[PDB]
């Protein structure tokens, strides 16, 4: 009663704050590391990264979690409240006197029935491929699980950024997969969420090089990614200069200006309009530079260079020589716009071509609010992923109204399973309860209303009528919180089955290796 | 409040300053004058 | 944790709302508090109140966070965007008590602005035709900004130069890095001068001090980073000899090489030589004798404004300088106040910019001084894309805040008490005011009641006469565009600070 | 010693008083719950009545004392409906700091009180109810059933309606120079352990609970014009003189003098005629044995308290000394009493001397039966309680609607009222119309309720009321369920509050806020 009971008071703990970080009615945290790191969101993922873990139970949560971010990363406090209720009926089934074996049999038998549990309540099942429109609409739901305040607004930036990079060729054009990592956004502060844009191109905050970047209205031009950075030529070793005389003294200074008008003008020969310099370079550069009109990147990053090869599609030469005809990126436009008080540099061209690999300039007054809204685009892409890789992710009803169903089937799965399972079945039922709750505590409304709303729908009966109102119908909360009830078909709420599919496996997974614990040993920690 | 308890809740002139602990030598004769204010006057102690 | 926790966090803001009420408005005052940089600051406007303030709690950042976006879009009466966030706050305590949640408030909040932006249009009116345009419209909205705070008595002086140095602006162009000025401490507080060019204090002194001339009619100036000095070469400086003469030789070069550079600077004959790094006395007495203007450990951002200003460039090499590398100017005239002395570059070939000189000890009134030219270049943006402004003195959101209360009196329940409290979070405005000003409050919100009503629109409060009058007919006007995405922003905050009910401190 | 001037003072002051009134509010209206208290020394009572737990609570900072005074006022004046009382001017200084950091002086703020509740009197008698009014069947019975509110016995409703009205009509007697009325604390409530509310004994007059000394002794009386006589004469060993002090058989003949004396003091009163006698101090079995042959009902270890009541009610003259105008100890007939019906009852393993129809001075006792002492602990207080709102009903017949009617409809007749005075008193009546509606809102709190949807219709059926003077009815309509969360008339939910109980717990509010506003500084001086 010392470890395996009071090992659920520290999950407890984070269980009770996963209640209020659930819905779009959820509550926000506010964390301060150890390092002096803030983080205002109304995620439990990101809380549980930081945090210092002491319990191991808490480190098997995170690493979980994280497995859903890989894949999913949508609704990840879903199955941490469904692992964290396990542990609530656990103290049940551990009073019953239920061995940690038989316990994780009736989990994982149900994991498997929960799966093909999945297969009944498929809506949606085809979807297109190439069509943005359609896929639009239902990305909309999705921003619902985070601050659900302009759907409208955010669907529009992905819509610029996707209709660069998608590569179209409608039919079968052996799509590839689409690049997650290609569409990045960059958090703006100040401006409305109606100033926020969308760059075709590479959009980066610093300097413009001799005045400002022009001359390319008339585009027809060649940009080449150099992977070798510019800088004062030197060998690998430190070296020391030895002037055998004085007169090697004057000529010093003057064999280093050789060197850059030798190698200033060769990169210079070819006229590339856009020069990829990775480390620093001499103030004499501007005069071969700014004669041919080349514009000069100073001073990326590592992962910035990576994207920036899709966008130019220049060859990333290994070595620094003379442009090289052969192998050359098409860039037309290169411009440099003002936004929020500083020039902006950004690489966005008009029409002529699509390439990869976009970018959204993200502009908000609140830069808490933008951290919810970056992480609403990472799961925003995200949601596009289950329909592109795979063959189709299609669709389950939401809003807690899949889980409503499955009570009724476990209930039913239980009866035909005599024994020790008979506690173990029902009680797992009991487990997918809490989510609705959760949905209507966060909400403020009374269980006792909605009781009786969650009996109705799923639980009574399905009536030989095709296409009941039972499945498109579920519990959401506008101005009919009175009535508990709301079609979920007319407002377009949907997940996608591999919400679910990788949610069950982890719900097993995260009791079979807690419940199975008989003691905690540390050594020198 | 005194040292044993008493509440007293009074604007009069002469009720403050009898309970008024005072460690000022010249502002403890203050009270002696609320005390011949109410011998000789004792009306209106709050204008007084 | 819980309603416990949020309480907590408007705690946190309330001391910094507290703090700001005698922030805002002309007749407000002035609060001092001290920084580690040894800077006391007293300000009137609150722009650089909560950069400079001292956070404990950490939510207190949160207000932080949205005043610099606040900063760079308005600059100007931002401290109230604050206040009403914390009026929100303070008057959700009683909403904290009843089981109403913070999204109810979230939606009952956005309701309100959602129609805000609306009224603001509806409110204001295009000027634009005859009426009050450039020399006019610019000085009456910059005077009652700057009026506002700090020169009470004499900005009718003041104001009317920084005005004339706004004039300098034209639009086509409208140039966001113009507002770069300088600091001149000393002199008296009633004296300022204009210049339109960069002008930088000299901060070294050398023998040649006295034998510098002041005054150029046709300089042209040149901008190097080449030191001047007796210095290690850059690398290996390591030199192996075999004969004795030769060490005298090395002593000869490295005059040589100095020497040779030092002729380099008086071949090119430019009347203004600007070196961007420190200049030593090696240089001195040579250059002295050729009499062309010098300064030295010039900082890197007055080199940038040069390079902004006539076109040069910045070379290490004095054989690759190119004809257009040598600017001109239509006169350059070198002031020295309180024995410091100024360059000044008059008659660039393109300058937009004018960089206000100013004068007295006080190093605390530069700091709305700087402010007042951010917002005068606000001013400016949003006079053009879009033409029109209302009332000043601050009485245009109790004009609103009535026509939120007609509105929403008739829609949807519950949902009327918690725009009720928003048209009543309005009123801090005039409420601080009133405070300030010793005035009566009550009698004043019972009389806009009816001027809001039966009083048409743009009557607003005169602090002067301490009567209700026009200020739209007075001719003292405040910008209409800045308070759209000021009452925008103070909304999504105070949504954020309520919907946290627990906050974690690690170590 | 310690001084602070400033709004410090008041600060403290209502933050204090605020959290001691938040605990108190948990028992506020019929779903409210009792609570209990730690007193450190072994001694705990569970009850919601805000008397004697603001008595037993440490007052920390010296205001609070006042609030402390405040609910000892109301036992002096009605003494039930507590909770509903005292939360009232706690809601006034919380919404007091807002009006200090204005410009409003204190006292405007107290003179804007003083216009509100004095014009407040006019407003109570609008909504006012008559003797009649409603159905009124007993009229006692429709209040009874409200008493049973703001406690937890309500569930025995069906019950303890019938027995507090029942019980109470033959309290009724004549005196203050012909005034009518019933002479409340005279009424004796005994408890029982065992079975349920439905096993009370209603007893038309006094009731005393006690046993025979020996077991021999006759412990049944029946018939009429039984006369009792209480004497308080200690009888045991005579002690010495005051230290002079003084054979051993003339010496042991001090205590056969004595007790002899003693066994004729009994023969005189077998000589009296009465039924039941009452000895306080105990007594040996010699002096037992004596009132075995008396044929005479004895008790011993008698309260003196209950003996006060007994000559009272009875008529009968209390001897605690036999003696007489001579130095002759006997007991004259003269000092016993008439009753009609005496006897005595066996109830609950016990037995009682049930004595009715009392001439002198008419009462009524109530024998009630229940769980057991921490059960009847808060139905102890509350049938106390409950005596004086009955006294209230008979007495004056005006009563109010309860369940936050009367607080929901002085908000209208405020909001007329505000802009009537208008200048800066104005807002005093906005915050001191808004600080009335608190009580109901916290009403559905401890209901788990939402009460601005109740507020925002209830109001708006009073608003209809008063809009239309001439009125059939398509708009008048009140009161407030709390179970189904709807509006319906009280007359069919049978709540109805007596009209004196709300008008004097607003008018002892008023000097309640006053007394915290009037502080300007508090100083301490630190004991000796």
């Amino acid at each position: 009663d010392g470890q395996i009971i009071k090992s659920i008071a520290a999950i407890r703990e984070l269980h009770q704050m996963c209640l209020t970080s659930m819905g779009p009615c959820g509550r926000n945290k506010i964390i301060v590391n150890h390092l002096g790191k803030i983080i205002i969101t109304n995620d439990a993922a990101t809380m549980l990264r930081e945090l210092d873990i002491v319990h191991p139970a808490v480190k098997v949560l995170v690493m979980a979690t994280e497995q859903q971010k890989i894949d999913m990363g949508d609704g990840t406090n879903l199955v941490m409240i469904l692992a964290g209720e396990l542990l609530n009926v656990s103290e049940k089934l551990i009073s019953m006197g239920l061995s940690a074996v038989e316990i994780i049999q009736g989990y994982n038998m149900a994991r498997k029935f929960t799966l093909k549990e999945l297969d009944e309540m498929v809506v949606g099942e085809i979807t297109d491929k190439n069509d943005k429109n359609e896929l639009l609409k239902m990305i909309k739901p999705v921003i619902s699980s985070k601050k659900y305040g302009s759907e409208d607004i955010l669907s529009e930036l992905v819509s610029e950024a996707v209709s660069h990079v998608l590569p179209v060729a409608q039919q079968a054009g052996e799509i590839p997969y689409f690049n997650v990592d290609s569409i990045r956004v960059v958090k703006i502060m100040g401006g409305s969420l109606s100033n926020s844009t969308v760059i075709k191109g590479m959009v980066f905050n610093r300097e413009p090089e001799g005045h400002v970047k022009s001359l390319s209205e008339d585009k027809k031009h060649k940009v080449a990614v150099f992977t070798c950075p510019l800088d004062i030529a030197n060998t690998e070793t430190k070296g020391t200069v030895l002037l055998h005389n004085a007169q090697e003294m004057l000529d010093f200074s003057k064999g280093e200006e050789k060197q850059i008008d030798a190698m200033m003008k060769e990169i210079a020969d070819m006229g590339v309009e856009c020069i990829v310099a990775g480390a620093g370079v001499g103030e004499l550069a501007l005069h071969y530079l700014n004669r041919y009109g080349i514009l000069v990147l100073k001073v990326p990053s590592k992962f910035e260079l990576r994207r920036l090869c899709r966008v130019c599609g220049a060859t990333p030469l290994p070595r620094l020589g003379a442009p090289t005809p052969e192998e050359l990126g098409l860039v037309e436009t290169v411009k440099t716009m003002e936004i929020g008080g500083d020039r902006v540099t950004v690489f966005k061209q008009e029409q002529g071509e699509i390439s990869r690999t976009s970018t959204i300039i993200l502009r908000g007054a609140t830069q808490n609010n933008l951290d919810d809204i970056e992480r609403a685009i990472d799961d925003g892409v995200a949601a596009v992923k289950g329909l592109m890789k795979p063959s189709g992710g299609k669709l389950l009803p939401g809003a807690g109204a899949t889980e409503i169903e499955l009570i009724s089937r476990i209930t039913k799965y239980g009866e035909r399973t005599p024994g020790l399972l008979q506690l173990a079945i029902k009680q797992f039922a009991v487990a997918f309860e809490v989510v609705p709750r959760t949905l209507a505590e966060t909400a403020g409304l009374d269980v006792n209303e909605v009781l009786p709303n969650l009996y109705a729908a799923h639980n009574v009966t399905e009536p030989g009528a095709v296409k009941t109102d039972h499945l498109y119908k579920g519990v959401d909360i506008d101005g009919e919180s009175d009535e508990g009830v709301k079609d979920i078909r007319e407002e377009n709420i949907y997940d996608m089955l591999a919400t679910k599919k990788f949610a069950i496996n982890v719900a097993t997974e995260a009791a079979t290796t807690v419940l199975s614990i008989d003691q905690i040993i540390m050594a020198k920690k | 409040k005194t040292s044993r308890g008493e509440i007293i809740i009074s604007n009069d002139g002469h009720t403050i300053l009898k309970q008024m602990a005072i460690l000022h030598p010249v502002a403890r004769m203050l009270v002696e004058v609320s005390a011949a204010q109410d011998s000789e006057a004792g009306d209106g102690t709050t204008s007084v | 944790q819980g309603k416990g926790q949020i309480i907590s966090n408007i705690n946190a803001c309330v001391a910094v709302q507290e703090a700001l009420k005698p922030t805002l408005g002309p007749l407000g005052s002035d609060i001092l508090i001290v920084t580690s940089n040894q800077k006391t600051t007293i300000s009137n406007d609150g722009a650089t109140i909560l950069k400079l303030l001292d956070v404990v709690h950490p939510a207190a950042k949160t207000l932080v966070d949205i005043s610099r976006a606040q900063d760079a879009e308005v600059g100007d009466g931002t401290t109230s965007v604050t206040i009403l966030a914390g009026e929100l706050m303070k008057e959700a305590k009683p909403f904290l008590e009843e089981g109403i949640s913070s999204h109810l408030i979230m939606k009952g909040y956005r309701k309100a602005v959602s129609l805000a932006v609306e009224k603001i249009n509806e409110l204001a009116v295009d000027i634009t035709s005859e009426k009050s345009s450039g020399r006019e419209l610019l000085e009456r909205c910059a005077r009652t900004a700057m009026s506002s705070k700090l020169i009470h008595n004499n900005a009718d002086f003041f104001v009317k130069m920084c005005v004339d140095a706004v004039l300098s602006l034209d639009r086509n162009d409208l140039d966001d890095k113009l507002i770069g000025i300088k600091k001149i401490p000393g002199g008296a507080m009633e004296e300022s001068l204009f210049i339109n060019g960069v002008a930088f204090k000299k901060t070294f002194s050398y023998a040649g001090f006295e034998q510098q001339p002041k005054k150029f009619n046709n300089p042209k100036i040149l901008s190097l980073n080449v030191e001047l000095e007796l210095k290690a070469e850059k690398d290996n400086a390591e030199v192996r000899v075999e004969h004795v003469e030769d060490y005298q030789a090395i002593v000869d070069a490295e005059w040589q090489l100095i020497f040779e550079k030092l002729r380099q600077v008086e071949e090119t004959g430019a009347n203004i030589v600007l070196s961007k790094l420190p200049i030593g006395d090696l240089a001195t007495q040579f250059f002295a004798d050729r009499n062309i203007f010098c300064a030295g450990r010039v900082s890197a951002d007055d080199m940038n404004r040069v390079i902004q200003a006539v076109g040069g460039s910045i070379q290490s090499t004095t054989s690759d300088i190119k004809p257009e590398h040598l600017g001109t100017c239509a006169l350059f005239e070198e002031m020295q106040i309180g024995s410091e002395r100024y360059n000044l570059f008059q008659g660039c070939p393109q300058a937009k910019t004018c960089t206000l000189l100013l004068r007295g000890g006080a190093e605390q009134v530069i700091a709305e001084v700087e402010r007042s030219l951010h917002d005068a270049i606000m001013i400016v943006k949003r006079a053009l894309q879009n033409k029109l402004i209302v009332a000043g003195g601050g009485a245009t959101e109790m004009e609103v805040s009535k026509c939120l209360r007609d509105y929403s009196k008739t829609i949807a329940g519950k949902q009327q008490m918690i725009i009720n409290a928003f048209a009543k979070a309005l009123e801090v405005i005039p409420r601080q005011l009133c405070e300030n000003a010793g005035f009566d409050a009550i009698e004043i919100l019972n009389k806009l009641r009816l001027a809001h009503s039966k009083g048409e629109k743009w009557y607003g409060v005169v602090f002067e006469t301490e009567n209700i009058g026009d200020n739209f007919a007075k001719f003292v006007w405040e910008p209409a565009l800045v308070k759209i995405n000021a009452l925008n922003s103070a909304t999504e905050a105070t949504n954020l600070i309520l919907s946290v009910d627990e906050t974690i401190t690690n170590k | 010693g310690e001084k602070i001037s400033g709004d410090d003072i008041r600060n403290q002051n209502v933050l204090a008083t605020m959290a001691v009134a938040n605990v108190v509010k948990s028992s506020l209206g019929p779903v409210g719950l009792d609570k209990m208290l730690v007193d450190d020394i072994g001694d705990f009572t569970v009850t919601n009545d805000g008397a004697t737990i603001l008595s037993l609570l440490d007052v920390q900072h010296p205001a609070g004392k006042i609030l402390v005074e405040l609910a000892q006022q109301q036992d002096r004046e009605i003494g039930d409906g507590t909770t509903s009382v005292v939360i009232i001017a706690s809601e006034l200084l919380k919404r007091a700091n807002e009006l200090v950091k204005n410009k409003i002086h204190p006292t405007t703020i107290i003179t804007g009180f003083r216009v509100a509740l004095r014009e407040a009197i006019r407003f109570i008698n609008e909504v006012l109810s008559t003797s009649v009014d409603t159905l009124g069947k007993e009229t006692l019975i429709n209040i009874a059933k409200t008493s049973m509110s703001s406690k937890i016995i309500g569930a025995d409703s069906d019950f303890f309606s019938n027995m507090v009205v029942d019980a109470l009509l033959a309290v009724k007697t004549q005196n203050s120079k012909g005034e009518i009325k019933y002479p409340v604390k005279a009424v004796n409530v005994l408890k029982a352990h065992g079975k349920s509310a439905t096993e009370s004994l209603l007893v038309p007059g006094y009731a005393l609970n006690c046993t025979v000394a020996s077991q021999a002794m006759p412990k049944r009386i029946a018939g009429g014009n039984v006369k009792i006589a209480c004497l308080d004469l200690n009888l045991q060993k005579a002690r010495m003189a005051m230290g002079v002090q003084i054979d051993p058989e003339q010496l042991e003949q001090i205590r056969k003098r004595e007790a002899g004396i003693v066994l004729e003091r009994v023969k005189k009163i077998i000589d009296a005629g009465a039924q039941v006698v009452l000895t306080t101090k105990g007594i040996d079995d010699l002096c037992l044995k004596e009132f075995v042959e008396a044929k005479i009902m004895g008790v011993r270890r008698c309260k003196k308290e209950d003996l006060r009541r007994i000559a009272r009610a009875t008529g009968a003259t209390l001897v605690s000394s036999m003696s007489n105008l001579e130095g002759e100890e006997t007991f004259e007939s003269s000092y016993l009493g008439l009753c009609d019906e005496v006897v005595q009852a066996k109830f609950s393993d016990d037995e009682c001397i049930l004595i009715k129809g009392t001439s002198k001075h008419s009462s009524s006792s109530i024998i009630l039966r229940g769980a057991n002492d921490y059960s009847l602990d808060e139905m102890e207080r509350s049938l106390h309680d409950s005596l004086s709102v009955v006294k209230r009903t008979l007495e004056s017949g005006n009563v109010v609607p309860g369940g936050g009617c009367v607080e929901a409809a002085l908000n209208i007749y405020l909001d007329n009222f505000a802009t009537t005075v208008g200048s800066r008193e104005q807002l005093a009546i906005a915050e001191f119309a808004a600080a009335l509606l608190i009580i109901p809102k916290t009403l559905a709190v401890n209901a788990a309720k939402d009460s601005s949807e109740l507020v925002a219709k209830l109001r708006s059926y009073h608003a209809a009321s008063q809009m239309a003077k001439p009125e059939r009815r398509s708009y008048r309509n009140y009161g407030l369920d709390l179970i189904r969360g709807k509006i319906v008339d009280e007359i069919h939910a049978g709540v109805l509050e007596p009209t004196i109980s709300k008008v004097k717990s607003l008018k002892s509010a008023l000097e309640a806020c006053v007394a915290i506003l009037r502080i300007d500084t508090m100083i301490t001086v630190d004991p000796e």
